[PDB]
């Protein structure tokens, strides 16, 4: 209190019809472009060749007409298969494909009508305000390489913690957030804790 | 001035780079700055070098909720021209 | 269709309006055709690029990375595939350079050496190369120690199908 | 001597056949001609247009 | 006599212009749809994992 997509099917539409219409006021070669003024001051021998041209070209006019929206009309039933698909998948569901449902990590979907189509309002998750630390892939201990069930070792300098990855939320390394395979020699980058 | 477009007359030669305002063609955009019309090379966007290393990682400490549109057409004018009439 | 010449053109105005809707048509399918290109490049909002000092674990991208003693700073793998492939008639130039193109494909390629999928989703995070591939190899279903512990042959492979490609092409 | 078109002329590089009385190309536009008196072949250019 | 030979030529070419013009309707309608995969292909095979 935007939608140009909608206003231009809206203008390419009229702008269509309007040629149409035009179209009626030409005489593609004949003497008048009104019907009733060639049957008037004409007999039928001659009124034909006369009348002939214009139903010549009225009727491409028609074809070209036809033709344009049957281009139109397959182009607006890929949209609608799109936003089909995107209510069925955003909607009624939670996505995991990057951008099908906005910019960010997707939430929900909420549908709005418009006039001649939909408005989806994405909720999205949009993770700020990062902060440096030094990684491991592994740490050795009693000759044993750890490895964390589902996240990752970080060092605030002094000590080493386990993190989610997406949220900065450090626990201590235990025996219950980790997991053992191998000794501390094969894996590039071990550190000692 | 002298584009890949074509030859462009009105219209001033500035060194800077914007975003895209009308496109002129071949890299070239014009724009109303101050005042005057300008032509100017575009820009893609802002440079970032991002702290590469081997062992450092980034971790974000807090979020944002965001909420954006998206709209789509649905289906249009339904016409019918009787050809005969016509 | 007349070709400079008052006569035809004369005749030619009792057809109407024909010849403002194909311009029509033909300006309509050629703006669209730089929508086209925006659409699949422009997908980063900073042009990112890769550090100095390369150490991808033993990876090696140097065949897809920008190369600047090449012309239009193509990578190596960019040229082979640009080397491979009057009346009244007018040929308009697209918006984007080719040079502009493969600006955006190293930014996107940049992007995603060095910080994963998180620059797709809001500001670049950087991680080291083997920890996001042992994320990948999570994604998959495979644990993370069967990455750490064959680092050097899961590199070696992906250097030496990434040179098959260079000879294919 | 019949050919009849307009726009810019200018001398060229080609040679023709000393039978041969004008060029042509691809899409079959003429691009050249030969002047029948120095024996001279010239290009043939559209004249501006856009 | 020269205006029923000039509107033979003109009908000719109108209909070739419009026929040109309608097969690259159909033709930029298919371009587009391989545009509209390759976006969505960068998106979800480039920047992130599908
Ligand atoms: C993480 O550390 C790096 C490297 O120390 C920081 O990178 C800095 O980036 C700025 C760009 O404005 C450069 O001018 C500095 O030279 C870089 N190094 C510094 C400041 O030491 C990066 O900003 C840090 N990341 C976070 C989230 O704080
Ligand atoms: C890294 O984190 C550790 C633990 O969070 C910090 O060590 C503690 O720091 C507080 C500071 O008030 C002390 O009271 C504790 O006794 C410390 N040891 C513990 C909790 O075991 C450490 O200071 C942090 N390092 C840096 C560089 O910030
Ligand atoms: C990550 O990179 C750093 C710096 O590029 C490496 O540190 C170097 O390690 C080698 C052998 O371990 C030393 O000869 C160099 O002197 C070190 N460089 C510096 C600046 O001290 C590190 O080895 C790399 N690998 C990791 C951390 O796994
Ligand atoms: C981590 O600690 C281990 C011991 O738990 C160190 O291993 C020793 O390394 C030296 C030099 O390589 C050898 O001479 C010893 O025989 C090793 N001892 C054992 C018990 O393995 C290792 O060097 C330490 N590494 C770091 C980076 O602190
Ligand atoms: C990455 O691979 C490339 C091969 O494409 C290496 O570059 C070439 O290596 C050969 C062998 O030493 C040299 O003869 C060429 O001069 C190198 N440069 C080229 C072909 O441009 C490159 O060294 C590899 N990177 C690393 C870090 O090993
Ligand atoms: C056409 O006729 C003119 C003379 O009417 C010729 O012109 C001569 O050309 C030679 C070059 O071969 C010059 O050395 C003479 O000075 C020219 N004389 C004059 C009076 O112009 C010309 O060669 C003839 N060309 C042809 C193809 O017949
Ligand atoms: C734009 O910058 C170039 C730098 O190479 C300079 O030569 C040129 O004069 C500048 N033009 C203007 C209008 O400042």
């Amino acid at each position: 209190s935007a939608l140009g997509k909608l206003q231009d099917v809206v203008n390419q539409n009229a702008q269509a019809l309007n040629t149409l219409v035009k179209q009626l006021s030409s005489n593609f070669g004949a003497i008048s472009s009104v019907l009733n003024d060639i049957l008037s001051r004409l007999d039928p021998p001659e009124a034909e060749v006369q009348i002939d041209r214009l139903i010549t070209g009225r009727l491409q006019s028609l074809q070209t007409y036809v033709t344009q929206q049957l281009i139109r009309a397959a182009e607006i039933r890929a949209s609608a298969n799109l936003a089909a698909t995107k209510m069925s998948e955003c909607v009624l569901g939670q996505s995991k494909r990057v951008d099908f449902c906005g910019k960010g990590y997707h939430l929900m979907s909420f549908p709005q009508s418009a006039p001649h189509g939909v408005v989806f309002l994405h909720v999205t998750y949009v993770p700020a305000q990062e902060k440096n630390f030094t990684t491991a892939p592994a740490i050795c201990h009693d000759g044993k390489a750890h490895f964390p069930r589902e996240g990752v070792f970080v060092s605030n300098g002094t000590h080493w913690f386990v993190t989610q990855r997406n949220f900065y939320e450090p626990q201590i390394i235990t025996t219950d957030n980790t997991f053992v395979s191998g000794n501390c020699d094969v894996v590039i980058g071990i550190v000692n804790n | 001035f002298q584009t890949r477009a074509g030859c462009l007359i009105g219209a001033e030669h500035v060194n800077n780079s914007y975003e895209c305002d009308i496109p002129i063609g071949a890299g070239i955009c014009a724009s109303y700055q101050t005042q005057s019309i300008i032509a100017y090379t575009m820009s893609l966007g802002a440079e970032n070098s991002v702290a590469y290393s081997n062992n450092s990682i980034a971790i974000p400490t807090n979020f944002t909720i965001s909420v954006t549109t998206e709209i789509l057409p649905v289906s249009m004018t339904k016409t019918s021209v009787d050809c005969t009439m016509y | 269709i007349c070709g400079d010449s008052t006569e035809c053109s004369n005749l030619l105005l009792q057809y109407g309006s024909f010849c403002t809707q194909l311009n029509r048509a033909l300006t309509g399918i050629a703006v669209e055709q730089d929508k086209n290109t925006q659409e699949v490049f422009a997908q980063v909002k900073q042009i990112y690029k890769t550090p100095p000092i390369k150490d991808f674990g033993g990876f090696n991208f140097s065949q897809i990375l920008p190369d600047p003693s090449k012309p239009s700073k193509r990578s190596f793998i960019e040229d082979l595939l640009f080397n491979k492939v009057f009346n009244g008639l007018t040929v308009l130039p697209p918006l984007l350079t080719d040079e502009m193109i493969a600006q955006y494909t190293s930014a996107l390629l940049a992007g995603t050496i060095t910080s994963g999928w998180t620059f797709g989703a809001g500001a670049a995070l950087q991680i080291p190369f083997a920890m996001q591939m042992a994320y990948r190899f999570n994604g998959i279903g495979v644990t993370q120690n069967v990455l750490y512990e064959n680092q050097k042959l899961i590199a070696n492979q992906f250097n030496s199908a990434i040179g098959k490609i260079q000879d294919s092409l | 001597n019949g050919l009849t078109g307009t726009g810019v002329l200018t001398e060229s590089n080609k040679k023709f056949l000393p039978f041969q009385q004008f060029g042509r190309d691809i899409a079959d536009t003429t691009d050249a001609v030969r002047d029948p008196q120095t024996l001279e072949i010239l290009d043939i250019t559209p004249c501006s247009f856009g």
